[PDB]
């Protein structure tokens, strides 16, 4: 019988290798413009160290596709599955939990004096940030500890002659618990963001929100629906595709936003600007 | 002697779908009852005059294709499920893009393009492009019904004591050709009406095209894991299904909410509120 995994040969493959390409020279090129803009009013409300951390975070995880294509290893099954998930549910949290910080904030004050006068100063919302991510843990590497580690094969039926080769153990079950997470957070930040479309805070952030987090919810909606109707061959490819269009959609869809200010508004650069936007 | 099988009329589960097509076709004539009550009135004229009759019209012509899926199968009857369903479904859909289009020509798009646009969208010319939606529809649909026709399937071992009688589809790609303008249609409305924002003081208009095309999603997307999981007897069940619980999204996000201020809180129906 036949081995069946992503290789170079395959037009989609290196196709979505290019995108990647394209996304992490992209992302590099918003970092090292943020690189000599540490201070200035819109990368001073991105969030400071977050916005630093989630940008490294996202170099990294484009990566993921010259390490996931070729005959799978060990080796590869432990990133794809546990640790490229992490870098990714990272940045979901920020984008969340920032959603909601913006929204609703005027209730804070002055309905819940009691929270909002130690949650204010010198973490706040960071805590919530930080619980997710261990929770988002608890999801994958206790998980990976209950499949194990193994690049397991399978066969497609259309003719038994060829199997796939694949680190993803009961696909489909292995994804729902890693997915129910990544669809609250996505629900609950397209509420907060939608609800505050109309906001102008921090150069008017909420709307890019909404299409990022609009984008996430629908492929993986999409992608969800499809494995529970297909199991064949294609699964791997699509699967990598879904993954590479999400991380665009992180970096391009919400900081490509700001940074398309950042060089073309230098009057909006300015600092006095930002109190209008009160 | 095997039994043949296909769904009887007086089953649970089609007594429960015509019984839904009740609440949804009686509340599709129910709404264009009452905009024939305010015909001339500037609600309807907002909403796109008499494009919006038409529209409500098709509707029901797309519930009318839900009788055609349980009984008897026959290659004529497989033949006109798809195409009679898609069809008038797409002479309803083409409208509520066309009012989300104005709602982006109104309120994103700048005013130097948008004065003469507006007016150049609505007239003859807006019934002449659902005419041109409706072109493309039957296109697909022509295309669909010679080269990748349903197959009446009698299966005489699937079942231990049945022989299964029901269409069959060729490739879910068949099937695709007839979703595919449909569903452009809702994406596009959707891109349209998503980000858009209105001043207060008048006429929420995309709030409820939003609603409408992420109920529409939502139901055809659901509507897959579960004919995936559902027996092969019953797969007519859950399209007939769809094709109600589709129409209700669109009903009950759209127009019901439009006739809920006519009957419920005329004060509204002013000039200036809406324009």
């Amino acid at each position: 019988r036949q081995l069946v995994f992503l290789e170079w040969h395959e037009a989609p493959t290196i196709a979505v290798a290019l995108l990647a390409a394209l996304g992490f020279l992209s992302t590099l090129a918003i970092l090292v413009i943020f690189w000599r803009h540490f201070q200035t009013p819109i990368v001073r409300s991105a969030g400071g160290p977050m916005c630093f951390l989630m940008l490294t975070l996202l170099l990294v995880a484009y990566m993921v596709v010259p390490v996931y294509v070729g005959p799978p290893k060990v080796s590869t099954c432990l990133c794809r599955q546990a640790l490229f998930p992490l870098c990714f549910t990272i940045c979901i949290s920020c984008i969340a939990v920032r959603s909601f910080q913006i929204v609703c904030a005027f209730k804070m004050a002055s309905r819940f004096p009691r929270a909002y006068s130690y949650w204010v100063r010198y973490q706040g919302p960071y805590v919530s940030m930080a619980f997710i991510t261990v929770l988002k843990m608890v999801i994958v590497v206790i998980g990976m500890l209950a499949t194990g580690l193994s690049p397991t094969t399978r066969t497609d039926p259309d003719d038994p002659k060829i199997t796939i080769v694949s680190c993803n153990p009961n696909y489909r079950n292995s994804l729902l618990f890693n997915t129910s997470l990544d669809l609250l957070l996505s629900v609950v930040g397209f509420s907060f963001a939608y609800m505050g479309k109309e906001l102008p805070t921090n150069y008017n952030e909420a709307k890019f929100i909404t299409l990022s987090m609009t984008f996430y919810f629908t492929s993986s909606v999409s992608l969800c629906t499809f494995m529970s109707a297909y199991s064949g061959v294609l699964v791997t490819i699509v699967d990598l595709l879904v993954t590479v269009l999400n991380l665009l959609a992180i970096s391009l869809g919400y900081f490509g936003p700001k940074c398309y200010m950042i060089l073309f508004y230098p009057e909006r650069n300015t600092p006095a600007y930002f109190n209008s936007m009160i | 002697p095997r039994r043949p099988k296909f769904l009887a009329w007086g089953e649970p589960v089609v007594l429960s779908l015509l019984l839904l097509l009740c609440l949804v076709l009686g509340l599709a004539l129910a709404a264009l009852g009452l905009s024939v009550h305010h015909w001339d009135s500037p609600l309807v004229q907002a909403s796109g005059g008499s494009q919006f009759c038409f529209g409500l019209i098709c509707l029901g012509l797309f519930c009318l294709s839900v009788l055609l899926f349980p009984g008897r199968p026959s290659s004529a009857s497989c033949l006109a499920q798809q195409p009679m369903a898609h069809l008038p479904l797409t002479g309803c859909l083409s409208t509520l893009f066309l009012q989300a289009a104005e709602t982006f020509v109104e309120s994103e798009l700048p005013l130097s393009w948008a004065n003469w646009l507006c007016s150049y969208l609505r007239g003859l010319w807006a019934w002449l492009v659902v005419l041109l939606a409706t072109f493309v529809e039957a296109a697909l649909c022509a295309w669909y019904l010679i080269a990748f026709p349903p197959e009446v399937v009698t299966d005489w071992s699937v079942l231990p004591t049945e022989v299964l009688e029901h269409c069959h589809v060729r490739s879910w790609v068949s099937l695709g050709l007839v979703h595919i303008t449909n569903a452009m249609l809702a994406f596009l409305c959707f891109l349209g009406t998503f980000l858009v924002q209105s001043q207060p003081g008048r006429y929420n208009r995309a709030r409820g095209l939003t609603f409408a095309m992420l109920a529409y999603f939502i139901t055809w997307v659901s509507f897959v894991p579960l004919l995936a999981n559902v027996q092969v007897a019953y797969q007519p069940a859950v399209q007939m299904g769809a094709i109600l619980v589709c129409a209700l999204g669109i009903l009950v996000t759209f127009h019901l909410p439009k006739c809920y201020v006519l009957l419920w809180l005329p004060k509204l129906n002013t000039q200036e509120f809406f324009l």
